[PDB]
Parts: structure tokens; sequence; C-alpha cells
């Protein structure tokens, strides 16, 4: 027997499932900005880099939703992290400059990165 | 002397003595080897066991991280350092590393190098890129080799601790050491550095109950430590706060204020006999092995206090322009709200008291520099000297002529024009003060609001602040709370009828005058 009208009420079993109940509750455009999941999801890829550069794509995508032409794809939400603002301290595009790469972390994380800087602007 | 601490115990954990203590050199995770025959670690943040290793079945002395490699060193009394990875769980190498068993390990990680530190009175250097293999020997220490430590200053130099009442500063390229310190007069357990790019110290432990400051660039005794009453098992110097976090075998840490040696605390655990200290390299954090355990144990000073006026004097204590005893600093740039602005400082007049808070007033006309239980006042921008009076704490209110102090008599106090206000003195107790024109106190599993205008109870608000900040027309107030946060209505004329009346409980209050808005 699942789904809670609560928060919780307490312990991994019942938070476990609320993730899913979550996820119900708003299904629209990904879950966007992950839930519980986030926990497990790291071990899916502990061979090592495919994490980072994993979460480098998501990291982008929650960015912004743009005008997604080729290779301008982020989905996500449109305003949750914005972009670029005059008065923003110390701005969006400092996590954005990662993304541009020579190699500036390691090439798996490279490859994703590149298209990525691609995809946000 | 006076210094911003907080000690606290992260984490501690329970096991037959333990020599070394260690944070790894990136993570959060600290390591701690002990006499187990096992190393044992964990993340003292999320209280997380990351993982054990037995090296040996007779007690490690010594374990450190090479992080890069994501790989640990242990040297036991197999008189052999294995080993092992940290997350891939199996014994990457095994070998040798002296004769005897092996008390501290230094892990370069610029270079493929480790030297560990053996009572063989030899300190050898591994290479873990060619599998562990002899790089060099270091042939200098005629006695048992305590610690070792690298100097951050040029990692090729390390400085290595023996009982033979030298620490002997040696470079890799040489076997010998290129010059040697009579750093103390017992004995030296321990050498640390203190850190940084422009620091040449070396400290030395000994049982002769003392540390000893030296000055390596000078080669002269800074001073003498008086450390403990009993053996000083190891000495370290914390590298962002002035002080000197040394343990003894009498169970007892001390911490000791590096500009004048008075004694800042004492801490005993019902562990005792601590062995060692280390500190991290990027500051707050210093653990300490013992016989019965490992404590790691975070200290205190995270951020800083400074105010922002009117006038653009933002004023702090320390940092460049400004010293931390006087008062200084302005801020009157506008430069890009995108990077971080210069310090823009201006120099300011006299101060008499050390800043354990300084702050400008915020609409300008006022500085107050807070400190041991005394706050003094100084003027705007002269620092001539306004104003005088007691606070354990200050601080502005909205008001920002009358204001909140804690005097700790168990009563929070308004002092206003920096004079005491007796017509401001809670009907609850106290164990802590929030600003504002309420002045919130804290007591009895409780807040209560308390007016400037006869010191009734107006409400009670059964959450607990972090907080209160009042607006500057005190109706409105701003709760900083567990709860995340409360925006509370204050409204005038039931406050007037029901203060008057004193319907509002002691320690309870009276649920209307203050009404909870959202």
């Amino acid at each position: 027997v699942e789904l809670i009208y609560k928060v919780c009420h307490a312990n991994p079993s019942e938070r476990a499932r609320f993730i899913r109940c979550i996820y119900n509750l708003l299904q629209s455009s990904s879950p966007a900005v992950k839930y519980e999941a986030a926990g497990t999801l790291v071990t899916l890829s502990s061979a090592p880099t495919a994490i980072k550069a994993a979460a480098q794509c998501y990291i982008d995508l929650i960015i912004k939703e743009s005008d997604n032409n080729v290779k301008l794809i982020v989905l996500d939400r449109l305003v949750e992290l914005k972009e670029h603002p005059a008065h923003e301290r110390v701005l969006q595009d400092l996590v954005m400059d990662i993304l541009r790469v020579l190699s500036t972390p390691d090439l798996e994380v490279r490859k994703k990165t590149l298209q990525l800087a691609l995809d946000l602007v | 002397m006076p210094l911003r601490l907080d000690i606290k115990r992260k984490l501690t954990a329970r096991s037959d003595r333990v020599k070394s203590v260690d944070l790894h050199p990136t993570e959060p995770w600290m390591l701690a080897s002990l006499y187990n025959g096992s190393v044992c670690v964990w993340n003292h943040e999320t209280q997380t066991l990351v993982k054990t290793f037995e090296v040996c079945d007779l007690p490690v002395r010594a374990a450190k991280f090479v992080a890069r490699k994501n790989w640990v060193v242990t040297g036991a009394d197999d008189m052999q350092i294995r080993v092992f990875n940290y997350n891939t769980l199996e014994r990457v190498h095994m070998f040798e590393a002296h004769s005897d068993y092996i008390r501290c390990i230094a892990v370069h990680p610029t270079q493929p190098f480790i030297l560990t530190s053996s009572d063989d009175m030899l300190i050898k250097l591994w290479d873990w890129d060619k599998k562990w293999s002899c790089s060099q020997v270091f042939e200098g220490h005629t006695h048992y080799v305590m610690q070792i430590v690298i100097n951050p200053k040029d990692n090729n130099q390390f400085a290595s601790a023996s009982l033979d009442r030298t620490i002997k500063v040696w470079q890799l390229g040489s076997s010998s050491p290129n010059f040697t310190l009579e750093g103390h007069e017992k004995g030296v357990n321990c050498i640390d550095y203190y850190s940084g790019g422009d620091k040449p110290y070396l400290i030395s432990g000994a049982d002769d109950r003392l540390v000893k400051i030296w000055d390596y660039q000078n080669k002269t005794c800074v001073q003498t430590l008086e450390g403990h009453a009993q053996n000083v098992s190891c000495a370290s110097f914390h590298p962002e706060l002035p002080i000197i976090i040394t343990g003894s075998e009498d169970g007892t840490v001390r911490i000791w204020h590096s500009s004048t040696y008075r004694l800042e605390s004492t801490l005993n655990y019902g562990m005792e006999r601590v062995w060692c200290v280390a500190s991290l390299r990027g500051s707050n954090n210093v653990a300490l092995g013992y016989d019965e355990g490992s404590i790691i144990v975070k200290l205190g000073r995270e951020e800083p206090a400074m105010s922002m006026d009117a006038n653009g004097k933002i004023i702090w204590a320390k940092h460049s322009e400004v010293q931390q005893a006087n008062l200084k600093a302005m801020g009157d740039t506008e430069i890009k709200d995108g990077e971080r602005l210069p310090l823009a400082v201006k120099d300011m007049g006299s101060c008499e008291i050390y800043p354990q808070t300084i702050q400008h007033n915020p609409n300008g006309r006022f500085v107050v520099v807070c400190g041991d239980g005394e706050y003094i006042i100084y003027t705007a921008m002269a620092l001539r000297n306004k104003s005088f009076g007691s606070a354990q704490e200050f601080a502005w209110a909205h008001d920002s002529s009358e204001y909140a102090i804690r005097e700790s008599n168990s009563i929070v106090k308004i002092f206003k024009n920096f004079k005491e206000k007796k017509s401001f003195k809670p009907d609850f107790g106290a164990e802590s003060i929030y600003g504002g024109f309420l002045l919130g106190v804290r007591s009895v599993n409780g807040l209560a609001f308390y007016d400037w205008e006869n010191t009734e109870l107006i409400r009670r608000i059964e959450i607990q602040p972090k907080h209160i900040f009042w607006s500057d027309s005190g109706e409105l107030v701003c709760i900083a709370t567990e709860e995340s946060f409360f925006i509370l209505k204050y409204l005038s004329e039931k406050v007037l009828a029901a203060q008057e009346t004193h319907e509002g409980v002691t320690e309870d209050g009276i649920e209307d005058a203050f009404e909870v808005l959202g």
C-alpha cells in the first residue's frame, strides 16, 4: 500500500516511496532538479568521469530552456537559474565558462562540456 | 589573550591507541591510524565511516591518503607500508618501508613521493608510481624518527623529528640533512611547519613538558610554550588561527595564543593520553589521537564581523590596510556587481579593545567595537571615544541609537545612547538575545518579545529564533527561525492596551498584541 497525503512521516522506506510520489505531483519537463533520486544516481556510474560528465549535462539543462536549435538543446525549466542579469553577483556565466573546454577537465567530461557550452548559449 | 574560538567535537571513535590522525588531503574525510593493526577512516561531516583497512595484526602507527592515486598509505609494525585503494577496496601495494615500524608517513601530492619516518632512525623515500620502489634513503637521524612533515614552501624539503633533540631539515636530493636545528632538549616528538607561502617556521614538541616555536629563517627559538603539565606528546600549529594546539599523555590538550602564549583553553575528554595532533591545511579542523580513540574536533571562527553604514566606511577588523587591534576600513568602490570589489580602505583612528564583533552604525554616526564583555564606541569617521558600555554581545537594533546587549545577568538588556535602559528588562529570564524594536529574548523553550515601553511580555512565539530583526517602523518583524522564517505584525494599539493591562503572561505572553502575518 503506497501514496501518502503527508510530506512523510519518517524512515528510509517512506522516504524512498516519497520521491516516486513527488514525480507524480510535477512530471512536467523532466524532474528538472532531481529529487531524492540524486543519492542512488551517483553509484550508477561509479567508474568515474562519467558521473561528472552526466552531472554537468543536468546542471546545463537546468540553467535555462533556450531556443533549442541545432545543438542549443537545453530543456528543463525556462527560469530557475535564469541567464544573464547585469546586477547578478558573481554571475551565472562563471559556471558557463567551465563548459567551454579545450580539455580543462578530462576527456569524457570534455566532450560533454563542449556540447553543453553550445547548448546553453 | 582573546581569540574567536568554538571547540566542537565533530566525530569521535573509540579504538586502541591511535598514533596518527590525518585529514585527507582534499576530501572531507579524516583517517586515524590505530593500534588495532587497522587504520580506519571516517567522514566526520556526514558521520559515515567510509572504509577500514587491515594493514597488519600488530599496530599501524601512521596512515595518510595519496589522494591522486585514490590510495592510502599506512605503515605498520609489519615494518612495511602497505597501500590500498580506498574505493576499489584491495591492497594496491605492499613494500617494506623500513627495518622497523613506521611512525609517520608524509605525502607529496606534487611529486610521486612519500617519505616515511621510522624508528630504525631512518626516513626512507618511496615512489608510488614506480610501484613503491625506494627512491631515496635519508640517513641522518641517530634516533627514533617519531614524525615527518613536508615544508609547504618547498615540498622537496621536509623536516623529520627524532628523539635525538633535533629536528633536521633535509632535502630529497641529499640523503644527509642539509642543516640541523636543535629544537628541543628532551628529544623531538613532532615537527610541523606553520603553513603558507611566507611562513618559515618549525615547532618541536618534547617530553620535557614543553613545545618550542622556532623560526627556520632566523634559526632562533622564538618562544617556549608551556605545553602541558606533563610530557608534550605532540604539538602542532593551527594555520588560520594564531594558536598552537598541543597534546600530552595527561589526556589534556591545550590551546595557546601564538601572540603571548597565554592559555586559550584546556580540553580533556575521558579518552586521555593524547599522542598526536594534526591540523587541516585549509583550516578550522584539528584532530588529536588518544589512547582510547580518536577525535576530530572543529575549531571556531567561521565567519567575519563587519558592517556597512551609509558613509562608505565599511568596517572590518584584521584584513589588509587594517590591523586587528585598531579599527579601519572603507569601501567606496562600486565596480561591477559580477566580481569582488577592491578593499578600497581609508584609515580610521583609535581603538582600545579587541573586536569580538566590530561594526559601523547602520546610517553612519557611530562605530562600535565590542570585545571582552565591553563595548567601546568610537565616532563614525573621526574615531574619538564617544561612549563605552558593557556587552558580551552587542547588536544594533533597527533604531541603532538604541541597541540590544546581553549583559549576561539572565536578562537581555537594551542600552539607549550607550547608556543602560532599565525600563527594558524582560519578565522572562534570558538565555540569548535577538535585536530589533521588540527585543526577542529566548528562555524556557520560548521566544518572548519585549517592549521598549514598559518591558512586558507582548507575545511569545513558540518556535525560537535564530534572529529577530524588526522593520524601521517597528510593526513588522522578520524572524529567522529553524521554522524557516516568520513575518509578524505587531499591532501597536493592541500592544498598548495589553502591555498596560499586563494581560501578557510572564513566560507565555498574550497571544494578541502580536499576530502572525506570514
